[PDB]
């Protein structure tokens, strides 16, 4: 609503400090980098790039309203998040340890922090038995 | 200063070890100077090139063994990144290692030359180039391709050997006395190898015809059974080669998948109007405004979902069966739902009749 | 006159390049040339033949040289056909290629020749054979092949290479000074290449039976590994032709998509009944009645259909598997929305109930 | 009905030239070049041969009639289509972007006209985004 | 006396026409015959055997023009029992096929050689000897496999012959003066060919350093692209005969379900207590209970699904992936129904409500 | 005492015959000792060495002979095990296979040579390597790949015979007065023989050009066709490995499946609150607290259905199809069952409205 | 019913002229040919052995009126036919032509008499187009 | 409820000598022993690790209770059962003879008692024909 068209505007400000409406490559690299991450240019360009609608190489303020609104059940991700964690399952029987998936996840990708998983074994580990089924995650999680 | 010396460290970790693409560029050109080197050394052998091989040959050694000393120089320098390997206590851990061994050993050999030489120097360099591989790829390759085609391997060695014994045996009978060239049997059994390898020096070969014909038939066979192998061999390093590119493009598939789950529970943990939310909100702060960390964590969920379904392309059919298997039993799970619904419903049928 | 001559270029376009069918005939048969005068200038070669192929190539090199002529007049003047080499600067710029500067060169060597020429005569042979590809099909088959399976190639490679300077050196140890053919280390390399190959010519064979015992050995060994090569190439080669078929006929595919979806949308704006279609049905007019133009419209959809359909072969199993896996995820949602309205069937219920 | 059966008997007048109540095929071949195109005599006769129900080479008027109303719902070619613009979506997003679309046609197969693609995307790209799902499209050519 | 008769003479021409098993064995037997009269007659080419050889091989001659004259009179016989060829005026027909050209024609030739001879009698025997096929099978096979194979085939030849032509050019250069082998450009390229094809005979082989090398280069490249072929071959041999084996089992697949829908349609118009099927009750009845009748359809139907659901083995994955997803588009069919009865339902809830 | 002995006997039989793993690691050994025995019998064949082979080789032998007495008299001993062969009449039963006669065959021939002899001595050797298989897989393998492709063999044995018979042919008129290797068809055929094998001896080579023009045409023709024999080989030995793996695989896919059938029977009929359940309840007794006999049941069920979801590995995509393609028919099945409930649904919505 | 288990001893009576009860093998080959048809021994034995469920090589009473009374619906063998009708649609447009359905069955097989397949199009022909749909031709046999 | 849970307490009494409320590996291979069969170590090892939620190396009272009450219905291994049933039907026509059962048991794997088979069939031949259906069985039985 209008009050969240407000907070875009604080949200594009906060990234748009040429004030043209656009946020650029390079400001959103500059911008990123004072965030507390270092990514790379081409990294950055390649992510944007069909992010942006019209492939203008920025993103145009319509579209950063429209993702922001975009909520995750309309992404219907629900199938790649619960491969995700299939392809981790080497047993297949449908539940992954957490044990496991603490030491895999600290160690794998964008190393998430202890209480990262703290919590996310708060919110998964809802029965607290640390072998946890994937399929309710995912269906949790898009809910 | 610090952190660049580090990085040039690891970089010249990953060209000194494991090189790709230019880091191989570089191995070819030194593989390239110590094949060069022993090239010369063959062509010195020969007294009529002696003089100028060495001449020319001279120059090129001395550079050998200077590139040799200055890259063990680096290996070392650099084995102290890895945290296994860390320290100079654990740098002179890491030379424990057979290949390690091996090249302590061939270094300690040179020097002790340097310090009836010919034929020392040619097991230096027959070493020397074993050393290349450097992780037994080659070698770990061949040994699980004739393990894999055992029974095949085993079945070619036992058919070829018995058609090898029993044909030299047949065709020394045939030709004991007629031919010079099969006085012994032992003869007989090394004509029957040249022959049935299809090498054929010429040296030995039966001049009776009862002998010939026995020849015949025997080649015959031996050719083909001896031929077998190789082909077994090929096929069986293509075969392996494709399931380590199956394994690699599975662990490239495990990798994303990791950072798809860590970026969608990041969002899931970083929603605006949620709360509870405390450590991946303080995570993000920790890292450098809500509204701007909530756009980039979903931002990093979508790449992070691209990425992921790129590495999920099917690269065999085995996979895609596995992968749309999975949803089949997630649709029979969701029929067999709309089954008990619809029981409940005629149970309630006769509630609202 | 002016479309006819048109038509012609473009016919002669496509036989003088690229052949198909009947045009792969007539460049069969300039081949057949050019090789009948290549073997006449081998058999010129020996002295007793010189005199009679000597007369019988004069001509035979004449009828070459003049087709060579016209055919490249021809091939200019066919290449201002495209687009891109259009007009005669166009023509010109299409001689840049590497090709066609393959071609002057030998064009040029050839004239400079006509205005010790034997080796430069063998040499221009040789260019003028390696000029008959034009399209570098089979090495880039050759390079793709290779590079597909550089760890097999290398693998044999580099066992074989061992397997060879090992075996040279021991046999040279074992006959130095029993065999004259292993006086020196060089001529064990040779017969150990010889015989690994399998040539075996026989110059060079071992004598002593501790020589012989460790050729049998390593030639079992060698010939095997230098075997491989060959095989692991043919199966290479025959993987990467059917993986350029496989693209072919997807690109066969993606054709005919297009012809349906254009048909597909002039049929959904050519209806009758049906107003606003001003476009497709202006369209029609341009061309050239209105239910002519719909009934035309609806033929050439339902043969685009047919087309497609046709198109859509298996051709292998993955491919059924995405084109059916894709109907599978389209009936995996549609059992997802039968489930929210049964839900919304039972929500509904306590309502009437 | 009644007018369209007498529509069907203008169109086939238009048609059969002979007046022997069967489009020859070499009627039509001369029709159609008569119509502003130009195609081959063997395409017109296997276009036409499965096309009769009858195998006579050329159609009677029950078959002409029956195919002037067989409806679009009736070939059930949703999928046919579905695939077509599926063979084109390489990232399998299933969703197709619009100057990709105007360009690979204006060059593919019957190569449209610029005002054949541009009513395309009017009532193709409803939502104007250009990145069109094909889905969709398909579900509302069949309705 | 007549149907024995007709059956004999069906037998004979199962046996004397593309024989089965037994009737395999019968050829194989004719061939064993004539090959031995061929190894008799190259045993009497020989002076010290001729004697002997003459003598056992008169005998066998005989043997076997009688039994190639009884076999084509029995040949003619039996090609009457086909319609095609019924009647003397057919059999004289069925003499026009190529195959049976050359069976005339070198039956003519035998009997006008029986009416510098040895010559003509050995271009005779290999003539016999290609008659021994009879069907093209094997000629077939080769023929589809090189065309099929075409590319690859054709790379190979290109490739190598470049190799054979440039390494021999080289070699020569190299060895035109020290070396008598290569005194000329056909020695070269003779030494190039029987190199590359690692026959190796020794009569010729390089001498000096640089010819060595050079054959050393060219010899690895050449002998990898010779053996290419032999091995493009063997492949697409495997893979031709595969095909010939999946169209037998589709065509035996074909049969069965033509029984199926018969017997099913008999079952159909059988039924005791249906009424207005005369057609298959009088075609009992012609072909002679009622009941009788009924029950036996029943169990004709019964054994033919039987043998059509034998008939419908996998065989391979794509045959199974077909007829399995001619079942998935029959359930998204039925899906689509229930869509469109929930629709109903949910439109007539209204009503209720 | 009574129970060891025959775990004993059992491990013997194990170990002495079909061995697996260490037992292969003694018949690899006892392998070794007889193929030096006959390594060190060729040495005794030659002159030089005799003495020293013969003095090394005594002890040898007598060794060989010692355990092969004793590997006789335990394999008669553990043959009393299986119940087939139970008892010592049974034994003697076991002994009428025809390895069995082999062996008894090479033993009395072993026995009365040690009660001119070389010949005899050889062939006992070779008689005793063949007996080294003792279960005919190799045998088998071969035979069964040849079968399997006899189309493809038996194409390339033909055409290849043809070409070598025409070459050797032409290459003899070519050479019959010109060169003394082809003074006889029969050399020509022994060259063309040596040729197309590819050994090439060198003994026999043409010399005449008309003659080299005809062997390089069908050298290269007769190469390829002698060397496809041994690729078709190949490709049938590994597929018919895979073919083997494939059956075992199954096999042990069948063994759990029996036991998770007995374990979830046994389950059914253990139930405590259950009765009527006399036979597995007093079955355990027997085997012999009743909760404790329900948790052992449900354990083994448990651990049963884990063994049995392990052997259901895929092992290939046909596999997969075919396991996934049951349940698909099961959806059907379910499909149809809801498309008849919604029948009866809409068949009761008149009786509401 | 009564009757129908009647008319069964009648047709068993037809069958076992030894009246044990049982039609054997050899009984069930003398009697068929006596029906007009030459069938093989071993057909006849391989036939009627997984016919019968004890597996006593021949058919008891029970056996026969079970399978008399077994229709065609409870078989489901709709598949079957289907299948059977679509390994004859080279194309696989779904219909198979009507002269093709004729020429292939009078040629193969247990070949048809030609009133036969006169009646098989009486029947299936319903449409009278010669292109017939398999799917409905199974549908109504079931049924 | 409470009279089952004591008698979960006499059970582990049963199985826990030592009386540290779990029963380790050792303890469950000594009474196993006691019970009637003799299993292997690394057997009970591996069948017991994975049966343990927490993977202490033994089994918890809260464990035990929770896998004595899971109903073979949590379970759904009426796939597994079917598919093993499947394994045996090489025919594939969906039934499987009982004589053809009893042996191939009998023999197979952890070889019934013949009473076993006898109230097998009597459980599941209810039609008591021999040819008894295995997707049947499995449907009783997971009931
Ligand atoms: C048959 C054959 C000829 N052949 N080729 C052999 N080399 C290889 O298989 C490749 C390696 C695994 C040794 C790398 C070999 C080894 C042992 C015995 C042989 O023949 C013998 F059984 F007669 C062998
Ligand atoms: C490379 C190679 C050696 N090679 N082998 C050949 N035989 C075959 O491919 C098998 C057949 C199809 C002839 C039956 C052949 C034919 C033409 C030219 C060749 O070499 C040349 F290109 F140098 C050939």
């Amino acid at each position: 609503t209008e009050e969240q068209i407000a907070e875009f505007k604080e949200a594009f400000s906060l990234f748009d400090k040429d004030g043209d409406g656009t946020i650029t490559t390079k400001e959103l690299g500059t911008v990123m980098r004072s965030l507390g991450q270092n990514p790379t240019e081409a990294e950055l360009q390649d992510m944007i790039n069909e992010v942006d609608a019209d492939g203008n190489g920025t993103i145009d303020f319509p579209e950063f309203l429209t993702m922001m609104a975009r909520k995750m059940k309309d992404t219907d991700s629900e199938e790649e998040i619960r491969e995700a964690f299939r392809v981790f399952d080497k047993d297949g029987n449908g539940y992954i340890s957490a044990a496991e998936l603490r030491h895999v996840m600290t160690n794998l990708g964008e190393k998430l922090t202890d209480e990262e998983v703290d919590e996310m074994i708060r919110e998964a580990d809802i029965d607290g038995d640390g072998q946890v089924n994937y399929e309710e995650f995912v269906q949790m999680m898009t809910a | 200063r610090n952190a660049f010396y580090r990085k040039l460290q690891n970089f010249l970790y990953n060209v000194l070890e494991r090189p790709r693409g230019w880091a191989f560029i570089y191995h070819a050109y030194v593989f390239l100077l110590v094949f060069s080197c022993l090239v010369l050394s063959v062509f010195s052998t020969i007294k009529e090139y002696e003089k100028s091989s060495e001449g020319a040959l001279y120059i090129l050694e001395i550079v050998t063994i200077v590139v040799f000393g200055v890259e063990y120089f680096v290996r070392i320098w650099a084995a102290g990144c890895c945290c296994r390997y860390r320290g100079w206590r654990g740098r002179l851990k890491f030379a424990r290692k057979p290949f390690c061994v091996i090249d302590i050993m061939v270094l300690i050999a040179s020097i002790a030359v340097l310090a009836s030489a010919l034929r020392s120097l040619r097991f230096l360099q027959i070493l020397r180039m074993i050393r290349m591989d450097r992780r037994g790829g080659t070698w770990k390759l061949l040994g699980s391709v004739v393990y894999a085609h055992s029974k095949e391997l085993v079945t070619a060695w036992y058919i070829g050997f018995l058609c090898l014994i029993l044909a030299s045996f047949l065709v020394y009978l045939a030709e004991k006395g007629e031919n010079d060239h099969f006085d012994t049997y032992a003869d007989a059994l090394w004509w029957g190898l040249i022959t049935l390898t299809t090498i054929g020096y010429g040296d030995k070969y039966p001049q009776t015809w009862n002998g010939r014909l026995l020849a015949a038939t025997f080649t015959l066979i031996g050719v083909s059974f001896f031929a077998l192998p190789a082909g077994i061999l090929g096929s069986g390093f293509a075969l392996k080669v494709q399931e380590q590119h199956r394994q690699k493009h599975f662990e490239k598939r495990r990798n994303p998948a990791a950072g798809l789950i860590q970026s969608a529970w990041r969002f899931y943990a970083t929603n605006l109007s949620r709360t509870d939310l405390h450590s991946t909100w303080q995570y993000y702060e920790r890292t450098v405004l809500k509204v701007s960390i909530r756009a980039v964590c979903v931002m990093r969920f979508l790449v992070s979902k691209r990425k992921f379904k790129e590495s999920l392309r099917p690269y065999d059919v085995m996979d895609v069966i596995e992968q749309y298997s999975a949803g089949h039993l997630d649709m029979l799970s969701r029929i067999k739902s709309l089954q008990s619904r619809v029981d409940q419903i005629v149970g309630r049928g006769p509630a609202i009749t």
